[PDB]
């Protein structure tokens, strides 16, 4: 409907969403400093999950130079301070599992029990140039102190991955949707360099597909690929049916019936991974 | 009975994940029993003719061949039960997918009537375990709500085998394992598995391996698996049947020319045909015509230089010029032309079949399989076709769109995803781009 | 260099340096490189020709063994189809070289015993190994050379 | 790939090459993301400091 999207664009929804982005950016750095405040922070991460899909459903059927995308980005540069705090939030807590996954920082700890002290891990993360000075005392203030000798890097890593998987995916989808729709913008080019890690981490999970409908206009459709679907896609029993299906279409298959054969190839592969998921150990 | 059942599904699942490993050992042991078979010997002496094995400084080879033959018949039988575990749910799924859309859309068994595949499929509509290996199970209520007003609905319900159609629909709205099995469905499902060409090849493989214990020389035909195993030597074997209609008439033409060459030789050149070099015992082959026609098609098409190589020279004055013209026009027709027609028919059939396997790879590497623009348009930017393949138009993302639409709810769809979902279930493919993909319509307004 | 120094041991070892004409000029190198350009497809056809001829020797070993006798002397009989490794070496040496099948080197089937089985046996052997499979191999190099 | 490991630790690596400051190109490029003492021991740079 073109009628509601111009009505929401001409209303005062933007100062509402700016103010909702302000209260979300400050509470998630306030509620991250305690372990009894986990229930409120998951309920908030599901709430900003609901707004960005509301923001993505506003951008449907958007022309490559339309006013909805430009009033979306000036809302983002009217509100630069808090959305940089939401993308710095999603960066420092996603980088740490790549940081704690290094061979150096597991070699810096020698405790058999695994409870590392606070001063040794602070000087370790200060040796790497990926994290900054005020960042690390924010991350140790967010961690469990436990007499300043037990940070437990394993539980602090997987704590905010599962509640922040869906929202960290969709703010990555909101940035890639607005970038390839309106190009040649420096302030959006400011936004992708500030959130590079949540795009490259979710690139094999994001699929971009285009359909053609609604008065002959092509649109780009964004969806999610789970880890189980792509792991069964790259197995030799699946690609051998893929190698013969490509052969029997361009050689003897028709022109109009080739997409009818493609969907018949697609539904067969949903089943042959379903009989494979049944026979998996 | 519960512990023996889970031990059965543990053995069937352990075997099916090693289906490629099991046939690798089935072919390695197939080549192993025919390598050792090369050392057989016949003798009049005991170890009538006997078949005894000969080996130098080894006496373990005869208990080995008795051990590998029982090991090959065992591993062949596990391969049959493995193919009867893994791919036979796949081969039913493509047939009850094609028929259930043949029943509901164009009406194959309700408005028209038919092929042996059309009448064999009549045994599966009246079983209640029709949709048991299919994702759609409400297919019979699709077609009764579609074609239940134009005809008598009691007749289409008796055609579709819907038990208590006026009572099960009201029951669904408001609210001895072998004896529970359907006997009409399993005789139907065991009928189409026998139609499958791979299983009759796998059934030929098992029935000859069990025949190999009767005579161990029967293990020879399993080394023809190399013709069907690799795709390289299968195009040589499939080229005979690719142009098999044109070949059987040329050998039919070569049969009637040689038979027309024997009748002229039977009436005028019969005193020449004599292969016997002994004067007292004369063997004139051109005395019965069925004897002589067998003689022409056995030496005449094999000699390479005509029929006159096996016959005496025409130095005598009687029929000296008739015969010297007779052999030349026989050599010119059956060997120079018609035998070069046949090798001229298979090798270009072998040549063209490999040319279509290479052009499938080349046109795939050039065109996009989804939209109708070649790789010459995407040459304006470097790595543009790989960006058009991996990111934008990838065949794996089109399935990944589909199974994402299966798992999520209908009330969770957006407008773009609910539009392609309604266009897919009525089976229309106008949502595909087919000639324009973000670089033809917005080409001036993106830089 | 290592064969030129080996040429002082035996002066007949200087023969292999005249294969330099195959690699020197680019004209005769495409003839030698055409064997390895399609060398994967050739080694399976000679692998296919090996198992067809071995399947043709096993049928000849069990039913047509009294026919195979190259000796023209009656008192000293040499029946080649008595050991199978002897006979399989005999088929791949004369059968792929004769051009007209295996029946050129064997006695004629004028006897009534197996008169129609043998006359069909040689024809389908001549049709497969020489007319097709040996024309497959020369059909594989010359277009690779082409 | 594994035979070429015997040439990084010699000081006569760039001796037949126009570029000879290649080891300081890659230490200024990848000397902050990893331990620089390990990449200097990998590159055979004698007395890198
Ligand atoms: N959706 C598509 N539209 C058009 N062409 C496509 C599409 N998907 C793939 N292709 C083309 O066909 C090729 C298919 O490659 P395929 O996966 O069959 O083998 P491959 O690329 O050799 O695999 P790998 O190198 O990963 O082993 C692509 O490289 C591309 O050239
Ligand atoms: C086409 N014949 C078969 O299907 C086949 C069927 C049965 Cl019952 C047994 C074997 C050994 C078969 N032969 C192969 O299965 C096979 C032959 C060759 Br040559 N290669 N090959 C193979 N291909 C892929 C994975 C593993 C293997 Cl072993
Ligand atoms: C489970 N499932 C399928 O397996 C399926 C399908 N359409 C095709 N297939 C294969 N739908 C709608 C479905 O719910
Ligand atoms: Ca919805
Ligand atoms: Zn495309």
């Amino acid at each position: 409907c073109t009628g509601n999207q111009q009505s929401l664009a001409h209303s005062r929804l933007w100062d509402a969403v700016v103010g909702f982005l302000h209260v979300f950016a400050h509470m998630m750095m306030k509620l991250a400093q305690d372990s009894s405040q986990i229930e409120l922070l998951k309920e908030l991460l599901d709430l900003q999950k609901d707004m960005v899909v509301m923001l993505l459903s506003l951008l449907e059927g958007n022309v490559v130079n339309g006013m909805i995308a430009r009033q979306m980005v000036d809302m983002l540069v009217e509100s630069s301070s808090n959305v940089e705090m939401i993308l710095k939030f999603f960066d420092m807590f996603l980088k740490l599992k790549d940081i704690v996954g290094s061979e150096a920082f597991q070699d810096y700890v020698t405790d058999p029990r695994g409870l590392i002290s606070k001063k040794d891990f602070q000087k370790a993360m200060d040796s790497q140039k990926q994290f900054t000075g005020p960042e690390i005392q924010f991350l140790l203030s967010c961690s469990e102190a436990d007499e300043n000798e037990m940070i437990n890097f394993e539980e602090f890593a997987n704590r905010f991955q599962e509640p922040a998987r869906d929202i960290g995916f969709n703010v990555a989808v909101l940035l890639t949707n607005l970038s390839e729709h309106v190009p040649h913008d420096p302030r959006l080019r400011n936004f992708l360099e500030l959130a590079e890690s949540i795009l490259e981490y979710f690139r094999p999970y994001l699929g971009r597909i285009e359909i053609m409908g609604a008065s002959r206009r092509i649109e780009r459709i964004y969806f999610e690929i789970s880890e189980t679907n792509r792991a069964q896609w790259e197995m030799p029993q699946v690609k051998e049916s893929k190698r013969q299906f490509i052969f029997d279409v361009v050689n003897e298959g028709g022109e109009a019936e080739k997409m009818e054969l493609f969907v018949s190839f697609c539904e067969d592969t949903i089943f042959e991974m379903q009989i494979a998921a049944q026979i998996s150990e | 009975w519960g512990e023996l059942e889970v031990q059965r599904v543990k053995f069937l699942n352990y075997l099916s994940r090693n289906f490629y490993t099991l046939r690798f050992l089935a072919l390695f042991l197939a080549f192993a029993i025919n390598f050792i078979l090369l050392f057989y010997k016949v003798s009049d002496s005991p170890p009538n003719m006997v078949y005894y094995f000969l080996e130098e400084s080894t006496g373990y080879m005869e208990p080995a061949l008795w051990c590998l033959s029982l090991l090959h018949t065992l591993v062949a039988f596990l391969c049959i039960i493995g193919y009867n575990c893994l791919k036979v749910p796949l081969v039913i799924f493509k047939r009850e997918k094609e028929l259930a859309r043949k029943l509901e859309f164009d009406g194959l068994y309700i408005t028209e009537q038919p092929d042996v595949k059309g009448q064999w499929d009549r045994l599966v509509l009246n079983t209640p375990s029709f949709p048991s290996n299919y994702w759609d199970k409400f297919v019979k209520r699709k077609v009764l709500d579609k074609h239940g007003d134009i005809f008598g609905r009691e007749r289409i319900a008796e055609l579709l085998g819907m038990d208590l159609a006026s009572l099960e629909i009201t029951a669904h709205n408001e609210r001895t394992w072998l004896m529970s099995i359907d006997v009409k469905y399993q005789i139907w499902k065991f009928g189409v598995i026998f139609t499958d060409n791979s299983f009759l090849y796998l059934g030929w493989y098992m029935v000859m391996s069990l025949l190999g214990h009767y005579n161990n020389f029967f293990f020879a035909a399993h080394l023809l698996d190399i013709a069907m195993g690799v795709k390289t030597l299968r195009t040589i074997l499939s080229s005979v049947t690719h142009n098999g209609k044109q070949l059987v008439m040329t050998v039919g033409l070569l049969a009637v020319v040689v038979y027309l060459y024997t009748v002229v030789a039977f009436n005028f050149f019969r005193k020449f045909y004599n292969k016997s070099e002994d004067e007292d015992e004369p063997d004139m082959k051109c005395d019965d015509m069925m004897t002589c026609y067998l003689f022409h098609m056995y030496v005449g098409v094999r000699a390479g230089g005509g029929i006159g190589d096996e016959i005496e020279d025409p130095a005598g004055d009687e029929y000296e010029l008739y015969r010297v013209v007779f052999d030349i026009t026989f050599f010119f027709f059956v060997i120079v032309i018609l035998l070069a027609i046949i090798q001229g028919l298979i090798i270009d059939a072998f040549g063209e079949l490999r040319d279509q396997q290479e052009q499938v790879k080349e046109d795939m590497e050039t065109k996009c399989f989804i939209c109708g623009i070649g790789s010459d348009y995407f040459d304006t930017t470097p790595h543009g076709f790989e960006t058009h393949t991996l990111e934008e138009h990838n065949l794996a993302n089109y399935m990944f769109f589909l199974m994402y639409l299966i798992n999520k709810d209908e009330t969770e769809h957006t407008g773009q995803e609910s539009y392609v979902w309604k266009m897919y279930q009525e089976r229309c493919w106008d949502f595909f781009p087919a000639g324009d993909c973000f670089r033809k319509q917005y080409e001036d307004q993106l830089s």
